[PDB]
């Protein structure tokens, strides 16, 4: 529901709708309308096979690092809705995905 | 891992929505299983997930009106949803869950939390 | 160790008398622990047995 506009070839910076307290484990999802969601980042840096290395995330080194999804070399296939699914050590079970980001280049 | 779902499409209010997802390729014992809902104009809403030993935890936001059940006799994941509303007219997706464990302290003190990652998803079916 | 990050909050309670309490805790709520080996403590107790 939050629009973000970037140009072609730039590095897109998608910030999470919720901020970090304590140690975190953030999951990132790409959701084209009418298409299945795909796992991009789990355990805050691990990238499963099938995901190109254009998509990258920040490692969890100490406290204060903002969770941000990096899209280096954006293409036409990146037009989708991007999700930050956050877990942390003090908010307990995270039943909700949080806010959704509507990305349009 | 492929998941293919099928639903009834339309029920009257306070009737049970039952979608059947066929899973093929791998064994049932090795993964956790879940169900995903997506309201139009809104985000993705969790409705719950099922464990191996038939234990399901439900949303406090949904006020425990959703029941996620399992029948391993015919190799499929099941869903039932009673007391339906026009706000439940949404697209339903099926997925599996991998229980990840992120350690931040001493394991023996319980200084850890469990998280689930969803890697394979269905195509989505629309019911109204 | 006391491996949780605590902030010191100064509370005004009088002229010159300043009450330093524990402010908002940030980071992970973690228990204070001590690692008293296991291998050295094995040989220490055994020599206590003798
Ligand atoms: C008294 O003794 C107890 C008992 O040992 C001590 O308790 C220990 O406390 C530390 C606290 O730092 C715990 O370390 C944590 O361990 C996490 C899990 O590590 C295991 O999994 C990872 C990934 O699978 C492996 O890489 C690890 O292996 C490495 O470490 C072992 C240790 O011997 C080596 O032998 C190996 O060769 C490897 O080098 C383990 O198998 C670990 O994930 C965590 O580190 C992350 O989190 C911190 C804080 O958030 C970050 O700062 C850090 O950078 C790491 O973040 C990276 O990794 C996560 C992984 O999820 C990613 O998501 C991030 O994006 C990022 O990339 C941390 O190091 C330790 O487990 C615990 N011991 C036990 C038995 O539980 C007390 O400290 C000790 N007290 C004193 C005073 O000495
Ligand atoms: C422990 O707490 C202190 C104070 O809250 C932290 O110091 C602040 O750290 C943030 C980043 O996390 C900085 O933006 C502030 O400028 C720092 N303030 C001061 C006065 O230093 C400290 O980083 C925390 N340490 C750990 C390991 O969590
Ligand atoms: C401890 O309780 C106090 C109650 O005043 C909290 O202080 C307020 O907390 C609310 C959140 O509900 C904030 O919106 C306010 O800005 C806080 N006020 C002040 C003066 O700090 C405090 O946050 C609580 N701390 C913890 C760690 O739970
Ligand atoms: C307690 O912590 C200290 C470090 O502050 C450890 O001492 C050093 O440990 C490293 C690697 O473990 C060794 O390479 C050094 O030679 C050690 N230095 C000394 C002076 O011993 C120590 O091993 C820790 N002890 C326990 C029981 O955890
Ligand atoms: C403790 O010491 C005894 C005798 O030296 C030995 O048999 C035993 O395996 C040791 N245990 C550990 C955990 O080191």
């Amino acid at each position: 529901v939050r629009p973000l506009s970037v140009a072609l070839g730039e590095t897109a910076r998608i910030s999470c709708g919720r901020q970090a307290l304590g140690s975190r484990a953030v999951q990132w999802y790409q959701h084209r309308p009418g298409q299945a969601p795909i796992l991009l980042i789990y355990n805050n840096q691990d990238r499963p096979s099938g995901i190109p290395e254009r998509f990258s995330g920040t490692p969890d080194i100490n406290f204060g690092t903002r969770a941000t999804l990096t899209i280096s070399g954006v293409e036409a296939g990146d037009e989708a809705d991007y999700y930050c699914h956050m877990w942390d050590s003090r908010s307990g079970f995270s039943w909700s995905f949080g806010g959704a980001t509507r990305l349009t280049v | 891992v492929q998941l293919q779902e099928s639903g009834p499409g339309l029920v009257k209010p306070s009737e049970t929505l039952s979608v059947t997802c066929s899973v093929s390729g791998d064994s049932m014992n090795n993964y956790y299983w879940t169900w995903i809902r997506q309201s139009p104009g809104k985000g993705l809403e969790w409705i719950g997930y099922i464990s191996d030993r038939e234990s399901a935890t439900y949303n406090p936001s949904l006020n425990s009106r959703v029941v996620i059940s399992r029948d391993t006799s015919k190799n499929q994941l099941s869903l039932k949803l009673n007391s339906v509303t026009p706000a439940d007219t949404a697209v339903y997706y099926c997925a599996t869950a991998r229980r990840g464990q992120r350690i931040y302290g001493v394991v023996s003190f319980g200084e850890f939390f469990y998280y689930y990652s969803m890697d394979v998803w269905g195509k989505g079916t629309t019911v109204t | 160790t006391r491996p949780n990050n605590n902030t010191r909050k100064s509370v005004r309670i009088g002229p010159g008398q300043w009450f330093y309490a524990t402010g908002e805790i940030i980071g992970d709520i973690r228990e204070a622990h001590c690692n008293i080996s296991r291998e050295t403590w094995n040989s220490t107790l055994i020599q206590v047995k003798e």
